[PDB]
């Protein structure tokens, strides 16, 4: 079983979005009004699931083939790849990276999506993989379209892919969103702007990566992810 | 001062979180292996329990699109981190509220006692992370058990909550669901009876 | 019939792309080696077709509906709109604007397109309209995907829509390409860079136009087009 | 100096130009009304002629994806600018090279004489704009007729070409296609026999 | 028979003042705590009153003569003029512009005004007019004085005139305030500063307009007003 | 992106709004023609109704200096934009709360049904804009009628309000005032029972 | 976009390239072991062949200071990367043109068929890199064989050359030199009959 053998650098909650960001209307009623209670790290917080033994399907990381109903999805073919490191720069190997997204027209394959834009019969929109021994992951997909939502009267999410990353402990687990280099919708989005520091937003913007493209086939985008720094305990209890 | 690389900032899981992490609930086909809400095979050691709850916003309305991740010790107080659908027990699971009733369920065993870093026993607990549309960074909480009152009163984590009335927000209520032992743990994100959320 | 009643400002052929731009490989053998012969404007050059009496179909300007085989095309729904003016700022009314493009995945509906990305059974990729009495045009379409081509070993066109504009004379007729605000492929493209002056390239970049979007429906991009300045003759022959 | 708004810069029509401007040639369905290569209804006034040609690159190879726009006076020397598929004659048309043979065709009438701006008669001519993959800005040329030698020798536009040998590149060769009067006008973009291209 | 034939550009609610601006104390309890609910435009929102045949009196736009009790008001004689356009730069002709203000000493003719400064027996403080066919309006008035008010313990409104503009629909209707070029009270005012963006505040500052003054008579200030962009529907 | 001219920003109407827009309530003489709270002369077609209401702040206290503007269809579901004090009916009016009691009144007819832009019928409604001291930009709402339950249930505007409980805030209560049909419509700016406000 | 470290830029090998890479041709003593033009010892499996050629500039004159590097599969279609002067066969060698005659020679075996990355067979070929004074970055080409017409016709590399006439530039001519099978492969850097050069 798991042991308490490390500590995780405290989160900067002014770098992360705060809970109450009223331009993102749903956050008003879904944000606490009391302060978070700080607690020291124990084995409950410094351990978490490792997914090395989860059974992955052959195409789990390939959204071009994992919802195959007779053909290829329509859309901009792309590899999304990168490295998961911690704040000390150390690779995070064998960690679960999950992603989900809309199709090329900004339609989600989800019963609650009321957007008119059509489903793609060959696109599901979910992927998962494990980082390799050097911290690298990769997915193949189509670039999601922007899509309109009921926040303000004319609000549109930039093209984005939802990411979840487990990391070494429940303390490191993160859900975030990847955006795309140069998208003019990014600075207009109240969800992006839940993050108060524009330098923090920069960290969510995937860069075009021509070096990783397959010629005559697919483009590529690089998205590196930084989880909380992990260090050994020192001078504790003594 | 020394500045490390900045952590990638959080964003909301959004309304369609189920596409990626709760495929059936999205209305979609599932893959061969899914991470879900049955932590214990029927013959796993310990006392088998059902956990269930609803999640409320600051207006008293159900949050019908919430997603929860849980992490708990097994009955012997050990964290089983090698996740595997063939394990008798996984310390990790996931659940989500149904859209109709807004209710999540988890099938597990009551966790055993584990010590904090100073060697002091913590009361039996389940670590919970709550995600949803409108929640920009996930909320951490703990589910403790109302039939562990002696343990709860001495828990060095519960004791960090300054007000006793707020401690009460973390104590699940023993009940019976279809005749079986269960504990209900409702979460109030905001307002009257607001659930304690942790930073660590 | 047509009369010679105007003159058109001489083209700046260092603002336009030159003919020989060898990074665009096909231009090497398809560019003249002799100088162009300058000639004065006559009625042959200062007149041209007016298309007011061409019969337009109801959906000719709407690529979401003009190739309807049972459903809507998959892709980012967009209005592309703007104004056609001359270099003096005067609107160019009742002029033919034609456009053609690939689908959301960068596949063209053309027998010679060897790209693997699938056709969309509900997308053709051509539109036409006439500017209105104030010089404005508009189309509805899906945003085309980038697509790979055999120039260099890893060359990709940015997302683009081909435009042809007639204007008042054969002297004004122009074919050009619209690109999209923020696309990181734009500065890497040898066809874009056939234009030597980056300020000229800026004129081909359509801007996101939220004011013209239909909420919960489609985004919009603005692309204004400037044709050669038209002036009356003065002090000629005398 | 005075600077106006800059003209929108040209770009190549590209290989798939036919999608937008030559739908049939792309392999696609056509719309009710298309702008194409038959300028004259059979009973239009004047001498009915076929024009045809091939287009060559600097290596002597056919440019099989070229697109041409033409503008010419009617038989009475009048430019008919009100384009309409019901007209007896349109001064405007479009044609494109076939991919197999690389040959374009146009059905028209021989144009009448029009004067230049100084009142001097120009020889009968067709104004041509040539577009293609690899051509960044379209090339302007004129097609004149080899059975108008007297007129051609006095044309104030042909006379602006300094070298007589280059004037020859603009003169279409009278011939017969399926027994009917035709003129062949090949274009050489580059190199030996390079066709004169104009700026105006 | 008003008709739905246009759409109005969505408001930027970070350009406008937000509802909760606590330094403006009365906004604390008079601001919603739930988000506004966005709805699409219908004929209900895209139409509104046209006041072309409201009956205006001779002096309705002239505060120097519309409260005449035997003399002229005391104070700085001024013309307040400008153009009403939409965000596309289109003039907004035949639209209703209403204005109200205090007198030269900062005293309002209103029963609830407890400020000690005297009323002016020949000044009322209200005007109204229609923009002309090119979108222009004009009033003649006296420059209002600044006003102390019970917000913080030494708060003073800059000199200001309240404006109401109808525009083409209920969606365009606006109430705002005009301030005067150079007034050092402007950056100190918590009502002005309800607007977060100082470039938006700049849009409320009327500029001295010597070109529109009547020599030996009255000065003039220019205040242009921009209402929401109006466009036709497309692809609906 | 494309950026237009910025809209002139809003400011509070302030406590003395009545000077400009409600002359009698300020304690002042009125002009020959005023825009006020009688939308229907007695002879206008439709069911004649009195409307009344109070406005509450976040502490439950009356907002005694509220100013309301209203816009509604006539009985046949047509908006009448040509404002004229001679008309039997005008679609527009203004009212204000009295300083002692805090109550506003309107005299009108029940509006007929009007379709939204997609052709779907909206329940009978009056559009309201609320202005006051402490309100920086006016608040938009709608007044619907409790005796139109079937229509309210199917209104595509009401159905954009996610919680049913919030829809109830827009339904005015039928009563009788001096033998005449009336509806009370109270507005709560903030807190418990907070009235739905719209952006469009 | 993502930008890596820039590659060290190329420069011409220059006229004295032989000092470094072709010691005997410089007029210099050689070292014990040199990399040179005999890829196959007499006993290596496969059809033993002599290859020879001349290199022409744009004016049709011999490039007498050319240096060529070659890379080819053995007779069984396998690339042998472990370079060793003991091997019966090496996949790599070097040659140079003589200063008087301008001719280079190679002694090798005809390479077997190798598949491209998609599994399609390529015709037998030798990969050539050409270096010289006045060549700023080396030129890549392939030498194919005129007695493999059927395979050449179906080669997926040859088929990437748009014009058939240009494909002919890569086909070496079978002949006999002193009773032994030879192939001549001339390279024309520029102009008429210009050899196809590749980027990859
Ligand atoms: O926790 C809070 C955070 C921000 C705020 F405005 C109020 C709160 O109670
Ligand atoms: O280390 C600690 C951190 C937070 C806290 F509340 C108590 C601790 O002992
Ligand atoms: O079962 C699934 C597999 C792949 C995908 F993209 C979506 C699914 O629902
Ligand atoms: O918080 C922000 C983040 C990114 C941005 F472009 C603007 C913001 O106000
Ligand atoms: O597994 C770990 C344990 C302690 C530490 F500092 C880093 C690790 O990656
Ligand atoms: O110490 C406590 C622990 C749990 C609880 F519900 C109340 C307490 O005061
Ligand atoms: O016309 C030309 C243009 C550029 C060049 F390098 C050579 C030419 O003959
Ligand atoms: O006006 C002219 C322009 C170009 C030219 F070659 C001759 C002309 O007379
Ligand atoms: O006939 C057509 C009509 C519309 C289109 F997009 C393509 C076509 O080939
Ligand atoms: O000619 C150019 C045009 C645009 C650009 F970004 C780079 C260039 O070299
Ligand atoms: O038709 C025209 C004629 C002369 C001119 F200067 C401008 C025109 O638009
Ligand atoms: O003047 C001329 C006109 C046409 C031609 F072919 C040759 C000439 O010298
Ligand atoms: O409820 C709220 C709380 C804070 C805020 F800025 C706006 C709100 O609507
Ligand atoms: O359908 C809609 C719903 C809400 C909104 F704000 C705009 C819409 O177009
Ligand atoms: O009736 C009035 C007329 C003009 C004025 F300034 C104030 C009034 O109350
Ligand atoms: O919000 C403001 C507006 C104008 C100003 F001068 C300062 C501010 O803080
Ligand atoms: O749909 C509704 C409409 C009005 C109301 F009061 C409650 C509802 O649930
Ligand atoms: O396909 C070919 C291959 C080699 C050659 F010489 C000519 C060809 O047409
Ligand atoms: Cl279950
Ligand atoms: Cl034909
Ligand atoms: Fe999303
Ligand atoms: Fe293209
Ligand atoms: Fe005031
Ligand atoms: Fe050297
Ligand atoms: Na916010
Ligand atoms: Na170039």
């Amino acid at each position: 079983p798991a042991q308490d053998n490390s500590r995780f650098v405290i989160r900067d909650r002014n770098w992360h979005p705060k809970a109450l960001t009223p331009d993102y209307k749903t956050s008003i009623a879904r944000s606490p009004r009391q302060a978070l209670v700080s607690i020291p790290q124990s084995i409950s917080e410094t351990t978490g699931p490792n997914f090395s033994h989860l059974g992955f399907g052959a195409h789990d990381h390939d959204l071009l083939l994992n919802f195959n109903n007779g053909g290829l999805p329509i859309g901009e073919r792309i590899i999304v790849a990168g490295r998961v490191v911690d704040q000390y720069g150390k690779p995070v190997p064998n960690t679960l990276v999950e992603m989900w997204q809309a199709n090329a027209g900004g339609r989600y394959r989800h019963k609650n999506d009321r957007y008119l834009a059509p489903l793609d019969p060959n696109f599901g929109g979910v992927g998962r993989c494990l980082t390799d021994s050097d911290g690298y992951y990769s997915f193949r997909t189509i670039k999601p379209g922007p899509y309109p939502w009921r926040n303000g009267p004319n609000d549109w999410r930039p093209a984005h892919i939802h990411f979840g990353i487990s990391g070494p402990s429940i303390a490191t687990k993160l859900i975030t969103q990847l955006y795309f280099e140069g998208d003019p919708l990014i600075p207009m989005c109240p969800i992006v702007k839940s993050i108060a520091n524009p330098e923090a937003v920069q960290q969510l913007i995937a860069k075009l990566d021509m070096n990783n493209a397959n010629p005559m086939d697919c483009l590529a985008y690089r998205f590196d992810i930084v989880l909380r720094g992990q260090r050994k305990t020192h001078f504790e209890n003594c | 001062p020394i500045e490390l690389l900045p952590e990638t900032p959080s964003q909301t899981a959004g309304p369609y979180v189920h596409i990626g992490l709760a495929l059936e609930a999205a209305g979609n086909p599932t893959r061969d292996q899914e991470i879900w809400n049955r932590l214990a095979k029927p013959d796993a050691p310990g006392e088998h329990i059902l956990l269930l709850g609803q999640v409320y916003d600051g207006n008293g309305h159900l949050v019908r699109d919430s997603f929860l991740e849980v992490w708990q010790a097994d009955a012997n107080g050990e964290y089983q981190d090698a996740y595997n659908l063939e394990n008798a027990f996984n310390s990790f699971g996931r659940t989500a509220t149904t859209f109709d009733a807004g209710e999540w369920t988890l099938h597990t065993v009551k966790p055993g006692v584990v010590n904090n870093a100073a060697g002091v026993p913590m009361a039996p607990h389940i670590n919970i992370s709550l995600f949803a549309r409108g929640i920009n960074i996930h909320l951490h909480t703990r589910l403790y058990f109302d039939d562990e009152a002696q343990a709860n009163a001495k828990c060095p984590v519960l004791n960090l909550i300054e007000q006793p009335q707020r401690r009460e927000t973390l104590i699940a209520k023993r009940c019976e669901v279809d005749g079986k032992t269960a504990y209900r743990f409702d979460i109030r994100i905001q307002g009257e009876g607001e659930t304690v959320f942790f930073d660590f």
